RNA sequence: AGUAGUGGCGAGCGAACGCGGAACAGGCUAAACCGCACGCAUGGGUAACCGGGUAGGGGUUGUGUGUGCGGGGUUGUGGG
RNA sequence: UCGGUACGGUUUGUGUAGGAUAGGUGGGAGACUGUGAAACCUCGACGCCAGUUGGGGCGGAGUCGUUGUUGAAAUACCACUCUGAUCGUAUUGGGCAUCUAACCUCGAACCCUGAAUCGGGUUUAGGGACAGUGCCUGGCGGGUAGUUUAACUGGGGCGGU
RNA sequence: CGCGGGGUGGAGCAGCCUGGUAGCUCGUCGGGCUCAUAACCCGAAGGUCGUCGGUUCAAAUCCGGCCCCCGCAACCA
RNA sequence: AACAUG
């Protein structure tokens, strides 16, 4: 799956970009927490 | 547990087949895992019984 | 040691597989700087040697020769010595060719035995050991004909045999060879070793081939291609 | 039709294609997209919008997206 | 931190006579600054057969080897292989150890709670990608279950058939 | 049926991954040592290396051929 | 280490 970071992660990327994640990391640690949303909508709002 | 708290996937019967062909009565019980889930962030947390074809997908949050 | 070796990395490429085309090519430009050589083609076949009934051993004619002096030795007297003085043996002796190879005399470059003289040949096969010069009626070098099996030596008819650990040695012809002489050469020697296939082999049969020479590097060379030699 | 087949090819099990009748019937939704409200974001001549064009005026309520309710839509010769 | 796979580089091997039969096959018989492992120095085993021709850190200022022959024997070159070791590239796979966020806690305090050694929720102290469970897979399994255990026979049983 | 091991003198066993001598212990005979006997030490005798048939300069060792023995896995005419 | 007998 890939989602759109937030803030800043490090070893994962910048900001803004799309990033692939491995499925456990996104939904227990990344989307808990606010630091990254799903990408089927936020591609054209950060357009 | 064996019964999902969403989609209603319970079990399913069958037969275990061995090598003389002998059939006797098995049970195919789902991937049924406990999740810790909200319903707005930040909120509490209520415990379910979901399979891991709905936490594949994005039936529930956490 | 300075000048061979960096010779080799100016024109091949180990990981780029060649056609047979450009191997018969670069057999031309690698042995033009030093004297004329003879080019080598090396198989590696997947049968194991080992098994005496997977034994792969034959012959192959080469049409457009190899360049071969054929100093050409036949045990033979009599009429058989007359079958003989006509097809081109250039030594003829008598029955004292016992004691004129065990003086010091080994001036020969193919050695034909009749069945008439194989009680007193055998004495002679000890000292022609570990060059090849023994005559060997599996490879066609004993029989009564001889009158054909001079012309099967000047004509180049290479007798291959595969060695202990399935790696074929095989030659084409000298470096002065053209192009196409040596690659119709080539042409008819893997459809040689395919036709002599054994019967209960596995696996990939042709695996690896390349083409190298006497005193230079080796050429990478693809199986992939056995129908379009010309 | 106890047929094709299926079976320690043992005991047994056993269709459909099609033909004759009984009775006859077909209808709504989802999605694209256009609105309204709510929720999030972005922006102050950067820009549009104010039913379309025509002109000025307003001088920011535009633009993007999420959730429900109306409109639109229902097809195989493909329909929308 | 380790391992094999394809490929590439270096190195390793061997009897009395020979750079110890290149270890083996096939080609082919003159190749380049090799003084000499006297030096500055050659191996990590080989220093046992036999001392290896690199650790080229050097002397480059010159030349060895290919020519003689002997067990079967070639000795420069040089080929793509065999056994052992190592380096590099690419790919793939397994151990061990920290982290917190999935998961676990019959550890504690607080609340729902008026009466609660149940339960749930919040916070905290810890365990932690292990355990438990699902699917697939091998083992073990009289713990349990359905059954088999032939016939002739001066009666059955033992022998024999 | 598939893998990978085993057979050596009268007995009990080394040697087999690196092709070359073919051995050691026990038992039989004879000899040493001692004043003499035991104990000890030595030599000789004793081999189809399970069998054959090839590779091979050369095979107890490598590969096949059967011959008995064993281990684990298989085994729905 | 070594042995013991008449
Ligand atoms: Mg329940
Ligand atoms: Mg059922
Ligand atoms: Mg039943
Ligand atoms: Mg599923
Ligand atoms: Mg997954
Ligand atoms: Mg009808
Ligand atoms: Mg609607
Ligand atoms: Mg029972
Ligand atoms: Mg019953
Ligand atoms: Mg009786
Ligand atoms: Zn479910």
């Amino acid at each position: 799956m890939k989602l759109i970071l937030t803030a800043d992660v490090d070893h994962l990327g910048s900001i803004g970009d799309t990033v692939e994640v491995k499925d456990g990391y996104g939904r227990n640690f990344l989307l808990p927490r606010g630091l990254a949303i799903v990408a089927s909508r936020g591609a054209q709002k950060q357009a | 547990a064996a019964v999902c708290d969403i989609c209603g996937k319970g079990p399913g019967f069958g037969k275990s087949v061995s090598h003389s062909h002998r059939r006797t009565s098995r049970r195919w019980d789902p991937n049924i895992q406990t999740v810790h889930a909200v319903t707005r962030p930040g909120g509490n947390k209520k415990r379910l019984n979901v399979c891991t074809s709905c936490i594949k997908a994005g039936k529930i949050t956490r | 040691t300075s000048k061979a070796y960096r010779a080799a990395a100016a024109k091949v490429d180990r990981t780029n597989l060649y056609t047979p085309l450009q191997a018969a090519k670069l057999a031309k430009e690698t042995s033009s700087t030093k004297q004329d050589a003879t080019v080598e083609v090396a198989i590696r076949l997947g049968v194991d040697p080992r098994k005496a009934d997977q034994m792969v051993r034959g012959t192959v004619n080469l049409p457009h020769g190899t360049g071969k002096t054929a100093r050409v030795a036949v045990f033979a007297v009599g009429e058989k010595a007359d079958a003989a003085v006509a097809a081109g043996a250039d030594v003829v002796g008598s029955d004292d060719l016992i004691e004129r190879i065990q003086g010091g005399w080994l001036e020969f470059d193919a050695a034909i035995a009749t069945p008439d003289q194989m009680a007193k040949v055998g004495r002679i096969a000890r000292v022609l050991g570990p060059r090849g010069l023994m005559p060997n009626p599996k490879t066609g070098t004993v029989t009564a004909d001889v009158a054909k099996a001079v012309a099967d030596i000047k004509g180049g008819k290479i007798n291959f045999r595969v060695d202990k650990q399935a790696n074929l040695h095989f030659v084409i012809g000298k470096a002065s060879f053209d192009e196409k002489l040596l690659a119709e050469n080539y042409g008819a020697a893997i459809d040689e070793v395919l036709r002599l296939k054994p019967s209960s082999s596995k696996g990939r049969y042709l695996k690896k081939i390349t083409v190298s020479t006497t005193t230079g590097p080796g050429i990478p060379v693809d199986p992939s291609i056995t129908r379009n030699f010309a």
